DNA sequence: GTACGTCCGATCTTCGGAAGAGATTCAGAG
DNA sequence: CTCTGAATCTCTTCCGACGCGCCGCGGGACGTAC
RNA sequence: UCCGCGGCGCG
């Protein structure tokens, strides 16, 4: 190829050829003269190895160079290595017909649906656009078809909104490793020039909105797009193929609404009447004349397969809050309601739409995950609840515990310069001590922190559980941990130092209070070896998948019994404590290998 | 106690520990380095003398001639930067150098020379010093990065477990000399010696010393003690030393003086010992067969024979014994070799010992370092005496001596460059010791192992190796001397020289084109100490411990500021008040302390310093006498964070700054939230990106005005004084009287630099600051420049920030942000693309560059002119024509009977350029650079034209104002001296020359200060030719090209929905959906937040501190719309002064104490209205306010004291059950966009290797799936779709175009064809002698 | 100073980690 | 003493994520005609 | 420039 000028770009393998050529030249002309057996035994040792460094470079010996230093390309070169044909050309290749763009939320659309820039549509589906447009008749060739998208009047929005109508495309992500990771949606058409997609998606993506890239793709012939269709929906896919667990769990924030929902004060406004239905209750709810958690006597009338499939209603009056019953506004019809009558636990809602799928079957329940979705941040908007300086309740008892832990320790260090112990034991007995005085303080910390609310309740007064916005954030199991609050409002321990060995010191500030130099510093430790941890373990982890998926590429079901008589008996595992997994949950969907008899020996 | 400009807007602050140090220079690493690589220092050290002195002195093969030196001469750069940078030429300065050839005469080489001969001679060309200490090369800027390496010296290393799998550690000697060979000693299982010379095969350690022509019986002396054996009246026996006896059993009753000391067959004790040392036991009888087990040591031969009755390292037996007992050899020596203190290693090594001559170990070495030539003594000995004892080829630092003396105990610091004999023998003792268990090894992660390089460093040894290379040549050359029939210039050659330095500022590893888009990112890339480059470890092979952060790294190495990826660890950058030593090494600085108080004095600690003694903690509370009020502190000895009594430390940290680097120093309250956030904020910060209209940040650290003067972006003042014109161009500052020097008073000229390009493609503009007539003091802000203003560093903007969920907008990380900020557009941002364009000499005729083009539409003509160059600010669209080029073809082949017929029926080639689509805007500048001999158009004469005015109108200026100051200082020399206060100026100034005086010093000094004017005059206008016809010239530029023409296109970049905004914590997040003004939330007053976050991240990341800044932000708020609100009514000045007395007073302690007593009332009020849009609040790094400080605060202020307020719903307005956290925070804009990453491709162009589409912006291409893409899709049933995705799309030609021909038709098929690719590798395995085939179907 | 003919040396060095080939050997039965 | 000889020691090779985004350099020297 | 190398940055 010419470069920029006269001048022009030539491969390794030109110059190979031209050496090779210019000795078997010298190699002719050679034994035309008659040459001295020595020298032409040279000459054609070096056109040995010049063929062999034609073949391969510096595979025997010293390597050969260009101009630069880089050594020069081999015949093999274009077939091992990452560079080698097969990797950069034949198992993956540049596609046409694709898209890249930033992602966003846009949590007004459904499961099923996305969002797509208007100038994205415009571009990809240019073909489809010209045919329709032909078949209309707007045009007699491809130039002016050509053209007038290129003027992009008002009369080609209406045809891409009718070639998108029941089309669908898929979407990828880069760094995919199950499955699910690629899913097809039918686009809905959105002005911008990002893309917008539905919360639960990227949660089984395990991609966040701190700027990832996505790929979308689209598929051409009918077969394809019907194919695309039938298989990988949203609807679909809803439980991981690994295990039972279903993937359509809600991470972060409608889980929090939910818990503050079902989270009923001792008294409140509107407190202490009855009620008919759960249209009075969100009337009453919208006109302020009652808290939102307020325990009410009302009545419900749910529906009950216990026959053989046939739903039986059934009314009575229970005890609830207003909020229970307006999310019984929005459950199906076949639902016990006595799944809806406490804290609803992140594992709580999860286990109960598990079964609402295992039961009642898939469309009522994407239905029921949607408006569930959407119920649940227009709550959450309406709620409001946010972090405040004030959240941390800092014990008064922390500075005594250092206090008597300081004095402990003191006389630890007594002890040890009377020559009655050695450094070993100090050092051991010193961390015990550390680790029950911060086991002490985590307990006070979290007794002081868990029920302090204080209320009259209409009597003489009474404590119940704890309105901190930190409490409900962390016990809802949205986001954090009992260690993280912990460090939050007590003292965060020990840390190890990064020879492995523990640091006797320990941190007995919060990060509420200020910390000292050497704290930090210390951490520093701890903080840079996870995040190395992290920043290695991704490619050996990428190298195991390959080599495990690369061997199994070809075993695939081609029979239906193989009619053998051969099974394997297992049993649960029990290290020799606890029982660690129940026979149940390992033996669960598997056929039999022989008729296992009750213990009941002949039957 | 603050100057004209703090006083114009001072920022309250809080802090109680007095500080004792100020920061210094930033920039000084660099800066220090290369001041002493071109300075002509005396007696020469660590500059060009050393190399010089090294390799210049040079003779001939006894030619009677030598090259040898006499100094050294940079001259004077032909260019300024500017012009440098702007054509794109290097920055360079001439080098030149006298050098002396010397020619002996014949039959005496000693005596004087024949002739000698003298001349200037020039080589090589290096750049300049910026004061920003950056390098241009091609027009652009370049900053090289110092390197952190292993400090030259020995070494030893363990290996636990690793090897052997049996835990067997053995151990090895690493010597790393500064320029030479490494030499290496290592163990073995069998517990055997040996060495590895260049990482070559295994041989043994005696080798070496049998080799420098030592005995094995010396050797055995060296490194092995005697045993005395002696004949006695009965045969044998042996002379008791006690410490020979230490933990051994005996092998018998040891029994002396007829008296029982230790007892047959038992263990020694301490007891037996004592009895041992006190009863003087001399001597005593041992039986033979204890002695059975020994090794005689030296030669011993009867003398009457004349042989060898036991050779040496021999096991002694009884029969050996009665031979030198019957020859008469009363003496017998032999060795120790005790079992746990001195093992028998090197007799065993000596055992095993296949060469025991001289001769026969260098034949060894000679055959093993290169196989297949023929052995020779005196080769032998040229080789070994290259090895280790030749100055031109192994050389080690004084660094490096100084290191090994060391770790050997020595006395002397100082030595020669070569290692000696005893080096080897005391470093095999020192290994010895350690394989005795004795001592401890030195570990590689320790700081003092590792020595940091410079910028001198590295081009002197690039320089060294240019010069050694052209002195070969020079040699070669000067054996074959001629009778002074030469010149002294053409045996040197500039060429390699110039190569060699070119190349190492170019494209070295560390060379890298630099990144400047915010001070704060050049001032923390300049601070930059990498561990990889030449030298230095690789990318995949680092190891977790390299990575790991040393206890010895506080105070020297930043822990809190690295970059994340791949690497990690590596890219680390150093502490603010770090320093570097003589050596070469890292030091801090520390406060002596007495016994009681802590003197202010500042010492310098080294590296290895520190573990002998113990440091006190800054934060350490203290009384104003020195004298801590505890008794007990927290101190550190060797790392060991523990408390000590009242008096025993010598030094104590300067300040709580010393810790973290710059990058992190400007994060406040960085003690509440985790380190990970910390790292995460520093590199969002280091990429941030400059905004049209900048505003002040509310929270402060104290060091931004340090970081202001710190860059060079900004023209501070040299010379104080009162500025007397302004302009947005230029100004211009009359001098006071005292910094004016008496001759050639002058006034200095400042030229702002406007509107040119950054190496993001972003604008670096700067504008004034400072208003008309002000008194101004020397080292002060002028005008500011990008991000910058009036002092301080503002990168984000102030928004009232909000901490609530909204309707799943913010669902984890996504943010809702009103129009209301875009309204006033404060965070749009510029942008600005350089477009090339080259007017090639090609062959067939040069290309032309008119838009004189066939098949264009007239309105595409219409932008350009007559010359074809669109005009200044005509607005472009995406994929429009940017000028017109055409490029000649030739092949006419003219037929003269034919040339008819190609008119019955039936070239210069346009090439113009054209702008890519999906980009737009406004042209803004066009630069051509025309090379010389080639007619310049009209366009480039009124451009040259442009320059010929901008020129004189400097030159003018600055003339007129010099002729002012001459003819006032001439009319004041003529009122002394013949007064004429009233005929002087009636008449014009133009004839102050011919008045009538009489015979003094004035009217001859008249007519003297004439002839200057004239002569000022005259120089002026030569200067002005000059300069004229600099600018006129054509320009230098690559071969074959006429001239190149630049196109500078300016696009607004407007906000929109996908950018990502970031804070000050590392809270990331992208920009959802813009929102209308009415639907936020808003409270009773009637303000409505604009920007709302996602409280769900703060239980998550351990990062708190955001409600701090919270806080602080609504109460600078509420300080600044009070004073707002006050100001806004017509009031008087003393209750505003009275309100800031109150606001400034408030606190604690501080070293503030300000007040404004001392101050002008119209400074007073200037300062109000400037502070009525908040007020500015300086906290430190980990001495910040608490939570009762914004109490206070809170409390001046109407704020709830909680500070969470109810706020009114925006979607229905109705009230929230709980109040919601809100305030004001700093956000950041950063770099990467949203509509620069984006792209798509239907149909495209194709590669010529195979027919695939392509890829990337540059070219329109399109993604590429992957193996594991495939997996994926594979994992699904979806059969036909990889089908088609690899069919379709991909390969198929004759596929894909059936299939658009059948799409334009309507109908939807696939049909499948063959892939191509798979031809290729057919074709590519037929090239081998390999036959692949495709059987029957 | 530019088109063209023609070919390309004394030399760095610091990775686990294993797989595998080959060299050596010293251990024991004949 | 000898001849395998298996067992161990020593030398040589290949392999180390995955998409990108952007930027910078790119045969060159070097003698021979002319 | 059609590709290679190097650098930096992003996930
Ligand atoms: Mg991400």
């Amino acid at each position: 190829v010419p470069l920029d000028g006269g001048r022009f770009a030539t491969s390794d393998l030109n110059d190979l050829y031209r050496r090779v050529i210019n000795r078997n030249n010298r190699l002719k002309r050679l034994l035309d003269l008659a040459a001295p057996d020595i020298i032409v035994r040279n000459e054609k040792r070096m056109l040995q190895e010049a063929v062999d460094a034609l073949l391969d470079n510096g595979r025997r010996g010293r390597a050969i160079t260009g101009s630069n230093k880089r050594p020069l390309k081999s015949l093999a070169d274009m077939i091992k290595g990452k560079q080698g044909r097969f990797r950069q050309n034949l198992l993956g290749k540049r596609v046409d017909y694709s898209g890249r763009s930033v992602i966003t939320v846009g949590p007004y659309l459904r499961l099923h649906q996305c969002g797509l820039p208007k100038k994205m549509a415009l571009e990809l589906f240019k073909p489809f656009i010209y045919g329709k447009l032909e078949l209309r008749g707007l045009a007699t060739t491809i130039k002016a078809a050509k053209k007038m998208v290129e003027r992009e009047e008002a009369v080609v929005w209406d045809i891409l909104d009718e070639v998108i109508r029941e089309h669908p495309v898929l979407l990828n992500r880069a760094p995919t490793l199950h499955r699910l990771g690629i899913q097809a949606f039918e686009p809905v058409l959105i002005e911008g020039k990002a893309i917008q997609l539905h919360p639960l998606v990227c949660a089984a993506y395990n991609a966040d909105f701190d700027g990832d890239q996505m790929a979308v793709h689209v598929p051409l012939t009918l077969e394809a797009q019907l194919e695309a269709r039938a298989l990988m929906m949203s609807t679909n896919n809803i439980l991981s193929p690994a295990n039972g667990e279903p993937i359509i769990v809600p991470s972060q924030d409608v889980v929090l609404g939910l818990y503050y929902m079902t989270r009923d004060c001792v008294n409140a406004k509107g407190e202490g009447m009855v009620l008919t239905g759960p249209k009075e209750a969100e009337r009453l709810y919208r006109s302020g004349l009652a808290s939102l958690h307020a325990r009410v006597k009302v009545r419900i009338t749910e529906y009950e397969k216990d026959a053989n499939g046939e739903l039986v209603a059934k009314t009575s009056l229970k005890d609830t809050t207003v909020g229970r019953a307006i999310l019984w506004m929005i459950v199906p019809k076949g639902l016990p309601y006595s799944i809806v009558n406490q804290a609803l636990g992140k594992k709580a809602i999860s286990k109960m739409l598990n079964t609402c799928y295992r039961i009642l079957g898939l469309k009522p329940t994407v239905i029921f995950a949607d408006q569930i979705m959407y119920t649940g941040f227009a709550y959450a908007a309406r709620s409001g609840a946010s972090v405040g300086i004030d959240d941390m309740v800092i014990p008064e008892k922390k500075h005594e515990i250092i206090s008597e832990a300081e004095a402990e320790v003191a006389e630890i260090q007594e002890q040890f310069q009377s020559g009655l112990v050695t450094a070993g034991e100090r050092y051991n007995k010193v961390i015990d001590i550390w680790a029950a005085a911060n086991d002490r303080v985590s307990k006070a910390m979290m007794d002081n922190l868990q029920t302090e609310t204080v209320i009259n309740r209409d009597g003489q007064e009474e404590k119940q559980v704890s309105f901190n916005s930190i409490y409900m954030m962390a016990d809802s199991g949205a986001r954090g941990s009992a260690a993280q609050i912990r460090q939050l409002a007590g003292m965060r321990g020990l840390m190890a130092k990064p020879d492995g060995s523990i640091i006797e010191t320990p941190i007995t500030a919060n990060f509420r209070e200020g910390l000292n130099v050497l704290q930090y510093f210390i951490s520093t430790h701890g903080a840079r070896k996870g995040l190395a941890d992290t920043a290695l373990k991704t490619a050996n982890s990428g190298y195991l998948t390959r080599r495990l998926v690369d061997v199994a590429q070809d075993l695939v079901v081609t029979e239906d019994d193989c009619g053998t008589h051969e099974g394997i008996m297992m049993t649960p595992v029990i290290e020799g404590g606890d029982v660690k997994e129940p026979l149940r949950d390992r033996v669960l969907g598997r056929v039999t290998a022989e008729d296992v008899l009750k213990p009941g020996t002949a039957d | 106690v603050y100057s004209y400009t703090e006083k114009k807007r001072i920022r309250k602050d809080f802090g109680k520990r007095p500080q004792v140090l100020d920061v210094p220079y930033l920039l000084s690493i660099q800066l220090d380095s290369f001041q002493k690589f071109i300075e002509q220092d005396p007696e020469g050290q660590y500059g060009l003398e050393a190399a010089f002195r090294s390799v210049f002195p040079i003779q001939s093969y006894s030619g009677n001639s030598e090259l040898q030196y006499v100094s050294y001469r940079l001259g004077e750069p032909v260019f300024d930067v500017q012009e440098c940078q702007i054509r794109g030429v290097t920055y360079s300065a001439p080098l030149r150098v006298k050098l002396r050839l010397v020619i002996y005469e014949r039959e005496a080489p000693e005596g004087t020379v024949k002739d000698i001969k003298e001349q200037e001679v020039y080589m090589g060309e290096i750049p300049l010093m910026t004061d920003n200490g950056t390098f241009v090369i091609n027009g652009t800027e370049r900053v090289i990065v110092s390197q952190l390496h292993r400090s030259p010296g020995v070494f030893f290393d363990s290996d636990k477990g690793k090897t052997h799998s049996s835990g067997k550690v053995l151990y090895n000697a690493r010597i790393i000399p500064y320029r030479g060979s490494w030499l290496d000693f290592e163990f073995d299982p069998k517990d055997n010696l040996f060495v590895r010379i260049d990482r070559r095969r295994k041989l043994p350690a005696t080798i070496i010393l049998r080799a420098l022509n030592y005995t094995t019986e010396q050797i055995l002396d060296l490194f092995f003690e005697k045993v005395i054996f002696e004949i006695r009246d009965n045969k044998l026996q042996m002379e008791l030393v006690p410490e020979r006896l230490r933990g051994e059993t005996a092998s018998f009753d040891i029994e002396a003086n007829g008296k029982v000391y230790v007892e047959k067959g038992r263990r020694i004790t301490a007891r037996h010992i004592r009895q041992l040392e006190k009863d003087d036991v001399k001597l005593i009888e041992v039986p033979v067969e204890y002695i059975a087990g020994k090794v005689v040591a030296k030669d011993y031969i009867d003398e009457s024979t004349g042989e060898l009755i036991c050779a040496a390292n021999m096991e002694l037996s009884l029969d050996l014994l009665a031979k030198l007992s019957q020859s008469g050899h009363k003496r017998i020596e032999t060795l120790f070799t005790n079992d746990l203190d001195h093992g028998p290693y090197i007799s065993e090594t000596l055992r095993v010992d296949p060469t025991n001559d001289r001769l026969s170990a260098l034949v060894e070495i000679y055959r093993m370092m290169r196989p297949g030539e023929p052995p020779t003594r005196e080769a032998a000995e040229s080789l070994f005496e290259n090895l280790f004892f030749s100055e031109d080829r192994y050389d080690l630092s004084a660094v490096g001596r100084m290191k090994f003396n060391r770790s050997l105990l020595r006395e002397e610091i100082e030595g020669s460059g070569i290692l000696s004999k005893d080096d080897i023998i005391d470093v095999m003792k020192k290994l010895i010791d350690i394989r005795n268990g004795k001592g401890e090894v030195d570990d590689i992660d320790h700081l003092g192992n590792r020595r940091i390089r410079s910028v001198g460093e590295m081009a002197e040894n690039q320089f060294r190796v240019g010069l050694v290379r052209v002195e070969r040549a020079v040699k070669e050359r000067l054996s074959l001397g001629d009778l002074d029939t030469l010149m002294p210039q053409d045996m040197i050659n500039a060429k390699p020289i110039s190569a060699a330095v070119k190349e190492f500022f170019g494209s070295s590893q560390l060379s890298q084109f630099m990144d400047q888009n915010n001070p704060l990112s050049e001032i923390t890339h300049k601070r930059r100490i990498s561990a990889l480059g030449p030298g230095g470890l690789t990318r995949e092979r680092a190891g977790f411990e390299v990575r790991d952060v040393h206890p010895t790294h506080y105070g020297r190495v930043c822990p809190i500021e690295t970059p994340e990826g791949p690497n990690i660890g590596l890219i680390n950058s150093l502490s603010v008040y770090a320093q570097t030593n003589e050596y070469g090494f890292l030091e801090t600085p520390y406060r002596k302390v007495t016994d009681g108080v802590v003197t202010d004095e500042i010492h310098y600690l080294s590296a290895i310093e520190e573990g002998n003694y113990v440091i006190a903690q800054a934060n350490s509370n203290l009384d104003e006498e020195g004298h801590f009020v505890e008794d007990l502190v927290t101190c550190r000895s060797k790392g060991e964070s523990s408390l000590f009594s009242r008096d025993q430390v010598d030094y104590m940290d300067v300040s709580t700054q010393q810790v973290v680097s710059v990058g992190a120093s400007l994060i406040p309250f960085l003690e509440h939230d985790d380190a990970n956030r910390a790292l995460m904020g520093a590199n969002m910060q280091r990429q941030a990106v400059p905004t049209l209209r900048a505003d002040k940040p509310l929270v402060g650290t104290g060091m931004e005005r340090a970081v202001a003067v710190d860059s060079g972006v900004t023209a501070v003042a040299k010379r104080g004084g009162v500025v007397q014109y302004v302009d947005a161009s230029r100004i211009v500052i009359k001098v006071n009287e005292d910094e004016m020097y008496p001759g050639e008073a002058g006034i200095d000229i400042y030229n702002l630099t406007k509107y040119t390009r950054s190496n993001q493609n972003t604008c670096i503009n700067q504008m004034p600051c400072v208003s008309l007539g002000e008194p101004v003091e020397r080292g002060d802000v002028l005008a500011d420049g990008p991000s910058t203003d009036l002092g301080e560093l503002a990168l984000g903007q102030n928004m009232r920030v909000a901490f609530m969920p909204w309707n799943g907008y913010n669902f984890e990380d996504s943010i809702l942000v009103s129009e209301r900020v875009v309204q006033e557009d404060r965070f749009t941002t510029i942008h600005i693309q350089e477009l090339a364009c080259v007017s090639r000499d090609t062959k067939l005729g040069p290309e032309e560059i008119t838009a004189d083009i066939p098949n264009v539409g007239e309105a595409a003509l219409s932008k350009l002119d007559e010359s074809g160059i669109v005009y200044i600010g005509a607005e472009v669209t995406g994929g429009d024509i940017l000028v017109g080029k055409v490029t000649p073809k030739g092949e006419t082949q003219l037929t003269p009977e034919e040339k008819l017929l190609r008119a019955i029926f039936g070239d210069v080639k346009d090439s113009s350029l054209r702008v890519p689509n999906g980009v737009s805007g406004t042209v803004i500048d066009v630069q051509v650079f025309t090379r010389d001999g080639v007619e310049k158009d009209k366009r480039a004469l009124e451009i040259e034209e442009m320059q010929l005015k901008q020129a004189k109108k400097d030159l003018s200026e600055e003339l007129q104002i010099l002729e002012a100051g001459l003819f006032s200082r001439i009319r004041a020399v003529l009122v002394a001296g013949g007064v004429e206060a009233e005929k002087l100026d009636k008449l014009p100034r133009d004839r102050w020359l011919e008045l009538g005086l009489t015979d003094e010093e004035k009217q001859n000094q008249l007519e003297q200060l004439a002839e200057q004017y004239d002569e000022l005059k005259h120089e002026f206008e030569k200067k002005l030719e000059a300069k004229r016809r600099k600018i006129t010239q054509g320009d230098d530029l690559a071969p074959g090209v006429l001239k190149i023409v630049k196109v500078y296109l300016a696009v607004k970049r407007r906000i929109q929905p996908g950018d990502k905004m970031a804070g000050r914590h590392g809270n990331k997040g992208v920009i959802s959906k813009i929102n209308p003004i009415e639907d936020m939330p808003y409270d009773e007053n009637g303000t409505p937040v604009d920007i709302v976050l996602n409280p769900l991240g703060v239980p998550s990341r351990m990062n708190i501190g955001q409600i701090l800044e919270t806080h602080l932000g609504m109460a600078a708020k509420g300080i600044g719309d009070k004073i707002n609100a006050m100001l806004k009514q017509q009031q008087e000045v003393a209750k505003l002064r009275e309100f800031i007395q109150r606001a400034y007073d408030l606190g604690a302690d501080v070293r503030q104490k300000v007040d404004l007593s001392t101050f002008s009332d119209e400074e007073v009020m200037r300062l109000a209205e400037n502070l009525r849009k908040g007020m500015p609040i300086a906290t430190p790094v980990f001495d910040g306010a608490k939570e009762a400080e914004i109490k206070e605060l809170l409390k001046l202020g109407d704020l709830p004291t909680s500070g969470q307020i109810r706020l009114y719903d925006g979607r229905t307005g109705e009230q929230f059950e709980r109040p919601v956290t809100v305030g004001y925070m700093y956000m950041l804009k950063l770099n990467h966009l949203v509509d620069d990453k984006m792209h798509a491709r239907s149909t495209g162009s194709y590669s010529l290797v195979t027919q695939q589409p392509l890829g990337g912006k540059a070219q329109f291409g399109g993604q590429r799936f992957g193996e594991m893409e495939v997996w994926a899709l594979e994992a699904y049933g979806a059969a036909y779709t990889l089908q088609e995705m690899l069919t379709v799309k991909s390969d198929d030609v004759n596929g894909r175009t059936k299939m658009y021909k059948n799409i334009v038709d309507g109908n939807h098929q696939m049909e499948p064809g063959m892939p191509e690719s798979f031809n290729v590798l057919l074709k590519e395995i037929r090239s081998l002698g390999i036959n692949i085939e495709l059987e029957d179907e």
